[PDB]
């Protein structure tokens, strides 16, 4: 019978070689997820769907910050087969209240507070 | 460096070129309502929503992707 | 049976009410047949307020 | 000549479907997409201990507020100046 | 009053300006068109 | 019989006046007509659909035909194209080729070189000079 | 439907907007009424907005 699945934590431990492979410190973890849905929650399960929903990816190629905390982690680890799991990147810090109106994303993952449509 | 001073030489030459007029009949290429136009003087266009403007008021396209 | 500024009757229930709600009870004032309907039981209360300011 | 008995992808006797390269690349594709999810789900920031009561407040005056409007609908209030204003349908000029 | 007042400014009450009050006169359902023809319900 | 039907000519006509061009008993009984009207009209939005993918499809035909006229192919120009930042899309590029047979030379001539600059840096594999039509211009 | 309608390319009246723009709307006329419960908005319109116009 098709149930749902119980997923290792061997797979969830992380190795150094994963570590320079995908580039990040064990010590000092990365503090937001950017989630993103790249997988349609049709002829799939209806607790992934639900798990997509409560997760506020209905909109696929929308990218959305969630904590990087156990609860927000089990959810994502059910449904890791339908997203995409980058690291908010802050060069520049964390957005303030005069520079709020001024952001963007970017495709690396970094939220640039400053914004400026001009060449370097 | 032989090949940096041939554009030099032929950017500033097309500049010369512009200076005295040795042209006529410009076209461009420019991004205007998510679309591209290949446009040229005297020319009409047809955009697909309105653009809260009066009629005959004169603007300026800026999002030029290509002259020449 | 209200005549006149069933706006201000509205605002004096409102604000003789809070008290025993916290939150401002919800109110319909309808003009055309001068009435004004809370949302809750404060018949007793209304009828009491009503006789001390004279109705 | 070759025909597949009854329908082509159901049944005992199916139409044979072969695996192209584009379909395992693209399989590859997501495989790696997926790893890295592992990676980054692998690394956490806080444990449960630590995040057991951060955000109550916040959940609890979202709640609060969804309470405030379920139980704020009622109906609207009616106008004089509406009804007068339908009077309006016989107005002529002179 | 007020509304009195209003009602001196605003034309005259005839039987062609005459409404029901919004709310009192649910409107019928009948079994034409495409929703509620067909089967009918 | 009271409360009979008067404008049934005026829908017929509505129904007809959609229906005229067609061929047959079609054009003119009312039955067959709005049996067909319906056809034309779905058939109207799902080619407005199937319009922009023929559109876009000749475009790519005629930037082929162009290229290989200049030697290069189709995905040699769009990627070396994108990859000199050109956004051009394909309907001013197509446009290029018929009109503009010289500038479309000039931007298959900048495909083509960044082509080769791009062979060259993954031959040298090592640190040389990034190339002078691959410098990516950034922004901030 | 395009087959079944008629069609025409994009143009100007007399190249317009070159030299300058003339506006090609010449005259309207207003047929209102007096009585008319379906001209009383028309009729506002005369009364408050087409002097400004
Ligand atoms: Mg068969
Ligand atoms: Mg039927």
């Amino acid at each position: 019978k098709f149930t749902r699945s119980r997923i290792p934590e061997k797979v969830f431990q992380a190795s150094p070689e994963d570590h320079e492979k995908y580039g990040g410190d064990p010590q000092n973890p990365h503090k937001l997820h950017i989630v993103t849905r790249i997988k349609s929650t049709r002829r799939r399960p209806y607790w992934e769907k639900d798990i997509i929903k409560m997760l506020g990816l209905e909109k696929a190629h929308t990218p959305q910050v969630h904590k990087n905390i156990p609860s927000v982690n089990a959810k994502l680890k059910v449904v890791k087969h339908l997203i995409r799991i980058k690291p908010l990147k802050l060069p520049q810090g964390l957005p303030a209240e005069e520079n709020m109106s001024n952001t963007c994303l970017k495709s690396t993952g970094e939220l640039v507070v400053q914004w400026h449509l001009k060449p370097v | 460096v032989e090949e940096t001073r041939h554009h030099a030489e032929v950017v500033k030459k097309v500049n010369e070129m512009i200076v005295t007029g040795q042209y006529g009949r410009l076209f461009a290429v420019v991004h205007f309502a998510s679309r591209q136009w290949k446009v040229t003087s005297e020319d009409l266009i047809l955009i697909g929503n309105e653009l809260d403007l009066a009629c005959g008021e004169r603007i300026r396209l800026e999002k030029v992707l290509l002259v020449g | 049976k209200v005549e006149g500024d069933i706006w201000a009757l509205q605002k004096d229930v409102e604000d003789f009410l809070s008290p025993l709600l916290g939150k401002t009870p919800v109110t319909q004032v309808n003009e055309v047949t001068g009435t004004l309907r809370i949302k809750g039981y404060f018949d007793q209360e209304l009828k009491a307020w009503l006789l001390e300011k004279g109705f | 000549r070759g025909r597949i008995p009854g329908r082509q992808w159901i049944g005992k006797h199916r139409r044979p479907r072969f695996v192209s390269l584009r379909a395992k690349q693209n399989m590859i594709r997501r495989l790696e997409i997926e790893a890295e999810n592992h990676y980054w789900l692998s690394m956490p920031y806080m444990t449960r201990e630590q995040e057991r009561g951060h955000a109550a407040v916040r959940r609890r005056e979202a709640f609060e507020a969804i309470k405030a409007a379920a139980t704020s609908k009622f109906p609207p209030h009616r106008f004089i100046a509406d009804q007068l204003d339908h009077l309006n349908v016989t107005k002529k000029w002179s | 009053a007020r509304a009195l007042d209003l009602l001196r400014g605003l034309p005259r009450v005839s039987l062609a300006n005459l409404k029901p009050n919004p709310g009192s006169k649910k409107p019928e359902r009948r079994p034409r068109g495409r929703r509620r023809g067909r089967k009918c319900g | 019989l009271r409360n009979r039907v008067t404008d049934r000519y005026f829908r017929i006509q509505e129904v007809l006046k959609h229906a005229r061009h067609f061929r047959g008993r079609k054009n003119r009984c009312y039955r067959l007509a709005v049996r067909t009207v319906i056809r034309a009209f779905v058939k109207c939005t799902k080619a407005r659909y199937l319009k922009k993918k023929n559109m876009r499809t000749l475009w790519i035909n005629r930037i082929t035909a162009a290229s290989q006229e200049h030697g290069l192919k189709y995905p040699a120009l769009i990627g070396n194209l994108v990859k000199c930042q050109v956004e051009l899309n394909r309907k001013v590029l197509a446009d290029l080729a018929i009109y503009e047979p010289k500038t479309f030379k000039s931007l298959a001539a900048l495909a083509s070189r960044r082509r080769h600059e791009g062979f060259a840096a993954a031959l040298g594999d090592g640190k040389e000079p990034e190339g002078i039509f691959s410098r990516v211009v950034q922004y901030h | 439907t395009a087959r079944g309608t008629p069609s025409r390319f994009l143009a100007s009246v007399l190249h317009n907007g070159l030299g300058r723009y003339v506006q090609q709307l010449q005259r309207l006329s207003f047929s209102v009424s007096r009585d008319g419960a379906s001209s009383r908005g028309a009729r506002e319109f005369v009364e408050r907005e087409v002097i400004d116009f």
